[PDB]
């Protein structure tokens, strides 16, 4: 049945800062 | 609630109009996630002092002599936050006291009787206690209460935050004392509008008061101010004759809640664009209504205070014996006959028995006040709780970086005459085993090492110092694959090798096993390729000497200390494999204690030192049950120090430069506590 | 989810309100500069 993972872009990181957060979705940022 | 507003305290309206502004401008270069400023009133710096301590205010920028008045309990406060008062090439953290008079008034220091006067304010550093401090005794008994003898030789003055009610004459000039913008005499413009408006004569200051207030060289031409040995002098020359030097204003906050990182956060993202006129529409050190708001006039940036310096450390040991002498009121008388008894810093209870029954042993000179780590008890003889102990040079360097001086030596070669004869120190080896006859000197990595302790000279510095010409990396984590260095952080794996258990693994003290020279040695038998010891470590621990099972069966024959070419060369000879000349250990205490440890270690030594025989049913000072406790095993004789008491003079130039090559790679807390003083 | 239980709080929270009819411009920059954000914080905690 289901052995793989085809999705992988939950994988992210933010700044130094903690200031802004980039997503691997679309559009990578809330601003 | 957004949890990283940083709430800030206002004297009066005109400080919190600043406050308003300072917070709309901040809102808009910083991001919405983080810091923002949030203003809270108050009446005096005391209501805000006590609303920082009950949680309605969490930071505000006073003098240094308000910090005394500030750590005190059950306020509990700590300076987070200094500020340097130069050009941006040279900070400087001091700044200078003086005291600014009219001219050609006509009387030096010793005529001040019954003038009038203008303070800055009661407990501030350049206003009150410098001022006070140098007149002090000079006043007639009764001393206490202060200001009411200060009230008595003064024929009327303006010191603001004094009481009123319960005193006139303080508040003699001013109409009534208040703690605030809104008193016209309050500050450090307002003492200088005190002597400008001709309503007192003499008026106590900081030395670019009179360069803000007046910009016309006349002006500055007429003011003087009087110096220590009793002369005038024009106030341009100010670096001749200061009263005294003062830290720098400071911002407080909490000792636990804080918050620092927010603090200095804010503090610094606002230092960046507001603070050295990069923008002309807001100023952060200046505003049209009223000056000295919120900040000083003459600062020009800020400093992180370092996490080890508290209160106590941030104003220096004479700058709080002269507050607390002057708020008691003793002016003390000091006899140097009498000596009172030496306080011997001990560490972890395998220091504490020793050192109490050598203090019952004594008749009394000596008792014991003891630490965790000997970081702790060297800032416990910085602050006053100890008095003198014993450090190898390697620590002797930090402690003579936070100002302690060395008085005796350690000599560890017997002779007819050791206590005059100077010693040339001991070696530092590293000692591999002969089952491993593939060890060199060029290739050490991935190999398990095995240290004294970290800050230690044979240990530490040595060591590392020649692999770090070597490697050019600060860390050494990643060259040994593992190793046993106590006193390290607990993420790497030199604290991955060593033994004690539990919680006291790499603890810098007796509680750990392999702590120390023997202990190290114990890291190599056990487990280690390499261990860095001294040079007489294998003959001491070898032979069947020490009773402890481990070292019963050890030969000193077989194991090897290898030289810096790469030769291999047994341990009989020392002299062919040292890589550097260490210094020896050193006791080392404060300035005014230097006279006295002197005298009764010497004659503390002529008891209880090297000729007493029978040392079981006796007592020993040197003699210890093979740990090292309070002195080095092989110590014979304290050898006197004399025209040599200093840490560069002591510790020799080689060693200076080698400690100095690994000057920006150490991780001591304290040696960057005690860097922070120097400007 | 944390971040979107927050910007849900703090949109609710402002029409809880005072309601002001009357800002200053700054106010009215941060005003809705502030409440933007907030919506921004829903989409994109939405998608996440
Ligand atoms: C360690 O001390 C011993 C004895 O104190 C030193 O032996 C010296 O040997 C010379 C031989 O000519 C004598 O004249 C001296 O009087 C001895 N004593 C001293 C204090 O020099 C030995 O040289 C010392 N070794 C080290 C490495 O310090
Ligand atoms: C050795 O110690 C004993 C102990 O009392 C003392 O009498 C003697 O003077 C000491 N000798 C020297 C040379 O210091
Ligand atoms: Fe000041
Ligand atoms: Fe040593």
């Amino acid at each position: 049945s289901t052995n793989t993972t085809d999705n992988i872009d939950y994988f992210d990181i933010s700044d130094e800062s903690n200031y802004y957060l980039i997503s691997q979705l679309r559009p990578h940022f809330s601003n | 609630v957004p949890d990283k507003t940083v709430r800030w305290c206002a004297v009066s309206e005109h400080e919190a109009t600043k406050c308003q502004s300072f917070r709309d401008h901040m809102k808009s270069v910083i991001p919405s996630d983080g810091p923002s400023v949030a203003c809270v009133k108050k009446a005096s710096y005391l209501d805000c002092i006590r609303a920082i301590a009950a949680n309605e205010a969490d930071a505000v920028t006073l003098d240094a002599g308000l910090v005394y008045d500030a750590y005190l309990a059950p306020n509990n406060l700590k300076p987070v936050v200094a500020e340097f008062y130069g050009s941006k090439e040279d900070p400087q953290t001091f700044y200078y006291a003086v005291a600014v008079v009219k001219k050609d008034s006509g009387f030096q220091m010793n005529q001040l009787r019954g003038k009038k006067s203008c303070h800055t304010g009661l407990g501030r550093s350049a206003g009150w206690n410098i001022p006070i401090g140098l007149l002090y005794c000079d006043l007639p008994e009764p001393r206490k209460p202060l200001e009411k003898a200060v009230a008595n030789f003064f024929s009327g003055s303006c010191a603001p935050c004094a009481d009123g009610t319960d005193f006139p004459q303080l508040c003699q000039l001013c109409p009534g004392c208040g703690c605030s913008t809104l008193n016209q005499y309050f500050g450090y413009s307002g003492a200088f509008k005190c002597l400008k408006d001709g309503a007192g004569d003499v008026a106590f200051v900081k030395h670019s008061t009179i360069f803000e207030n007046l910009a016309n060289k006349a002006d500055r031409d007429q003011y003087e101010l009087l110096c220590l040995d009793n002369t005038r002098k024009p106030v341009d020359e100010y670096k001749d004759c200061h009263l005294a030097q003062v830290p720098s204003h400071t911002v407080v906050a909490r000792s636990m809640g804080g918050k620092e990182d927010l603090i200095w956060e804010l503090l610094n993202q606002a230092q960046e664009h507001f603070g050295k006129d990069k923008s002309k529409e807001f100023q952060l050190f200046s505003s049209p209504h009223g000056k000295d708001l919120l900040f000083k006039d003459s600062a020009h940036g800020f400093l992180k205070v370092p996490p080890r310096m508290d209160a106590k450390m941030y104003l220096g040991y004479e700058y709080v014996t002269a507050i607390r002498n002057l708020r008691e009121g003793t002016c003390p008388e000091a006899p140097t006959d009498e000596c009172k008894p030496v306080k011997w810093c001990a560490l972890s209870h395998h220091e504490r028995l020793k050192c109490d029954e050598w203090s019952v042993n004594s008749v009394g000179k000596i008792e014991c006040v003891s630490a965790e780590t000997t970081e702790d008890c060297i800032a416990k003889i910085m602050n006053g709780e100890a008095d003198a102990m014993s450090l190898d040079g390697g620590f002797v360097y930090i402690a003579g970086k936070c100002g302690l001086v060395p008085v005796l030596a350690e000599n560890y070669n017997k002779s007819d005459n050791c206590e005059d004869t100077p010693e040339a120190g001991y070696f530092a080896v590293a000692v591999v085993k002969k089952s491993a006859s593939d060890l060199t000197w060029d290739n050490l990595k991935g190999k398990k090492s095995c240290h004294t302790a970290v800050g230690r000279t044979a240990g530490w510095n040595i060591p590392m110092g020649l692999l770090y010409n070597k490697i050019n990396h600060c860390r050494f984590d990643e060259f040994f694959s593992e190793g046993c260095a106590p006193g390290s952080k607990k993420d790497s794996s030199l604290c991955k090798l060593c033994m004690g258990s539990g919680l006291n693994l790499c603890e810098p003290n007796n509680k750990e096993g392999y702590y120390g020279y023997t202990g190290a040695f114990r890291c190599l038998v056990e487990k280690g390729d390499v261990a860095f010891v001294k040079h007489q470590t294998v003959p001491q621990n070898t032979g069947g000497k020490n009773p402890d099972p481990w070292a019963k069966n050890l030969n000193e024959k077989d194991y090897e200390l290898l030289c810096l070419d790469g030769t291999r060369k047994p341990v009989e000879e020392y002299a062919n494999c040292h890589l550097a000349r260490a210094p020896n250990h050193a006791v080392v205490t404060r300035k005014d204690k230097e006279a006295c440890v002197h005298k009764i270690l010497r004659q503390q030594q002529h008891l209880f030192g090297s000729n007493v025989t029978d040392c079981s049913g006796n007592f020993c000072l040197f003699r210890s049950e093979t740990k090292d406790l309070l002195f080095r095993d092989d110590t014979v004789c304290l050898a006197k120090l004399h025209d040599r008491n200093t840490y560069e003079k002591y510790l020799g130039e080689e060693y200076v430069k080698a400690v100095g090559n690994l000057r920006k790679c150490s991780t001591s807390s304290l040696l960057e506590a005690c860097t922070f003083r120097r400007p | 989810l944390q971040k979107v239980k927050h910007s849900i709080d703090q949109v609710t929270a402002l029409s809880d309100g005072v309601k002001p009819k009357q800002v200053t411009k700054n106010r009215l920059k941060e005003y809705y500069f502030n409440i933007g954000n907030y919506y921004s914080i829903f989409k994109f905690g939405k998608d996440s």
